[PDB]
RNA sequence: GUUUUUUCACUGACCCGGUGAGGCGGGGGGGCGAGCCGGGCUCUCGCUUCUGGCGCCAAGCGCCCGGCCGGCCGGGCGCGAC
RNA sequence: CCCUCAGCCGAUCGAAAGGGAGUCGGGUUCAGAUCCCCGAAUCCGGAGUGGCGGAGAUGGGCGCCGCGAGGCGUCCAGUGCG
């Protein structure tokens, strides 16, 4: 029902001898066996999670939180990116340009994975056959064969 | 006195035993699925007498509530017998029929006469 | 004597290194809904702007005086329900063959002998559960010229009588040899409560912010110096 | 003083998100750089980025605790982890 | 009893075609058979003071008595081998 591939990333719990597994939205370049580093003091290369207040202007990020601790809402469809415009170190507000063109202000301590989302440019290939459209929408919801209103009765 | 978990679990309170001031019911219910109540009557059919003389098993019509275990205790108590196995089927009459095969120390035909089926 | 197989093992409990120890989390526990209620009821009473009629019950009598007061109060108890019967054992020696001073208990039967000029000192508990029961007795005792003190613990003041809790306890009378102890109490209590009454009436309690809201203000204050 | 009479911001009702409500806000022995001649001071960090391993249920240091016969066996409490 | 220890985190229902250990050959009736009979197996559960073998597990270094086995007291190892 979704375009972009996921990624099962295994961390180890800092508090008990468990092991936690989180489903991420894969950036283009994430591979299996790769280490990813999440949090404030983590470095700035693709797959890492770090707050938008602790990275330069023009940093192309994806899967960006809109309220701090909501686990990422903006720019997570296949091949999307919400680029950083500028900071405001006092009051702690960072401008971000979104996939539409809207430039929203967010609370600067909220996190995003670096790089653009995987499975990009998939709206280029033509469906061609009504059957492919059927097989697409059968994974999502009951919405496909759109009956236009003008043919219908009053 | 250290809280090592961020959760509050309900403390395990004591729960006493019942020591009731009077028994609810005066007398215990005297059992109604007893030895005589459980075995109604033997079948005396062509099939049943053929089963008696060829397979060494009696055929009884048994009270529909009864287990195989209760049948196997009942026939042992009511006929001074020993049983190999009991096999029950509920008939389309709504009554049970229990094929009680005897262990080889006893003959079905020897027992059929003394209980009074022939 | 020094065994060379015994070896020191360091646990580096820094981030992303070692499984953290079992430390005290009494601060970050998700408490039951009732504990959370009674706690941030005590927080409301510190944040909100509390009126002097209610707030005056937080100016409570000092430990030194309260001990001297309960030592005097302990001699003029009402009799226990079992103490009453041995007084009725001592009836028949004239019948079948002059009453002492106690503490007047309860609010109605102390209120009726503050208005009547029949209370020498009135003791009030600081912690009455609905406060409307007791709010006025400061005003009454002051206006009628009764010396009054406020003690901590209605449970303590109810253990003077032989019940659980008792909001108000009055001294109606005392004996000839225990006049002096009551006299030196009323001196140091009437100078404390009844004579500070124009001061008490204009004194709003509460209106104290949280320690980290205060600590944010103090940071902002030294940021312009 | 008790209102009336305008902009900035306060938390405490009320709202949203998160979590197994696990380290919040001050200060402090502690560590790098700021500066006066061992002395006391304003700020910056709080221990892991070379690999498709391993990581819990304590090591160590300090004080007492029942017997048996100042010499004969195993337990509790702190710091470790302000 | 009282001390020490315990996350999955949702009661309960929902399939005679999904998941789901283990029975097959011969004979037998007017009408039933993988069910009765005969003969070969087999899966799960249990055993009260634990029912029998086999495994653990019976080396190595000694010192006397000894014709040598081999015995007798000592002192070390053994939670299986290729």
């Amino acid at each position: 029902g979704r375009g972009a591939p996921l990624a099962k990333v295994v961390f180890r719990d800092p508090y008990r001898f468990k092991k936690r597994t989180e489903l991420f939205i894969a950036a283009e370049g994430i591979h299996t066996g790769q280490f990813v580093y999440c949090g404030k003091k983590a470095q700035l290369n693709i797959g890492n999670v770090l707050p938008v207040g602790t990275m330069p202007e023009g940093t192309i990020v994806c899967c960006l939180e809109e309220k701090p601790g909501d686990r990422g809402k903006l720019a997570r469809a296949s091949g999307n990116y919400a680029t950083v415009i500028s900071h405001n170190p006092e009051t702690k507000k960072t401008r971000v340009k979104l996939p539409s063109g809207s430039k929203k202000v967010i609370s600067s301590a909220n996190r995003a994975v670096v790089g653009v989302v995987a499975g990009g440019g998939r709206i280029d290939k033509p469906i061609l056959k009504a059957g492919r459209a059927y097989h697409k929408y059968k994974a999502k919801r009951n919405c496909w064969p759109r009956v236009r209103g003008v043919a219908m009765n009053p | 006195k250290i809280r090592t978990s961020p959760t509050f679990r309900r403390p395990k309170t004591l729960r006493l035993r019942r020591q009731p001031k009077y028994p609810r019911k005066s007398a215990p219910r005297r059992n109604k699925l007893d030895h005589y109540a459980i075995i109604k009557f033997p079948l005396t059919t062509e099939s049943a007498m053929k089963k008696i003389e060829d397979n060494n098993t009696l055929v009884f019509i048994v009270d529909v509530k009864a287990n195989k275990h209760q049948i196997k205790q009942a026939v042992k108590k009511l006929y001074d017998i020993d049983v190999a196995k009991v096999n029950t089927l509920i008939r389309p009459d709504g009554e049970k029929k229990a094929y009680v095969r005897l262990a080889p120390d006893y003959d079905a035909l020897d027992v059929a006469n003394k209980i009074g089926i022939i | 004597v020094v065994n060379p197989l015994f070896e020191k093992r360091p646990k580096n409990f820094g981030i992303g290194q070692d499984i953290q120890p079992k430390r005290d989390l009494t601060r970050f526990v998700k408490w039951p809904r009732y504990i959370r209620l009674q706690r941030q009821r005590a927080i409301l009473y510190k944040r909100l702007k509390v009126p002097p009629a209610i707030n005056q019950f937080t100016q409570v009598l000092d430990r030194q005086t309260a001990t001297q007061l309960l030592k005097l109060a302990h001699k003029y108890r009402p009799e226990t329900k079992q103490e009453k019967k041995q007084r009725l054992l001592a009836r028949a020696e004239k019948k079948a063959a002059k009453r002492p001073p106690v503490l007047r208990a309860g609010v109605n039967t102390v209120t009726t002998l503050v208005e009547n000029k029949k209370a020498q000192l009135v003791v009030i508990a600081h912690d009455v559960d609905p406060i409307e029961l007791v709010v006025f007795l400061p005003a009454l005792c002051r206006k009628m010229g009764v010396p009054y003190c406020i003690l901590k613990g209605k449970a303590r003041l109810c253990r003077l009588v032989h019940r659980k809790t008792c909001t108000t306890v009055a001294f109606t009378q005392v004996n000839s040899e225990d006049k002096g102890a009551l006299a030196k109490l009323v001196e140091a209590i009437r100078t404390n409560y009844n004579d500070r009454y124009d001061e008490i009436r204009r004194h709003w309690g509460g209106n104290v912010l949280g320690p980290k809201s205060v600590a944010r203000i103090a940071k902002l204050e030294k940021a312009k110096a």
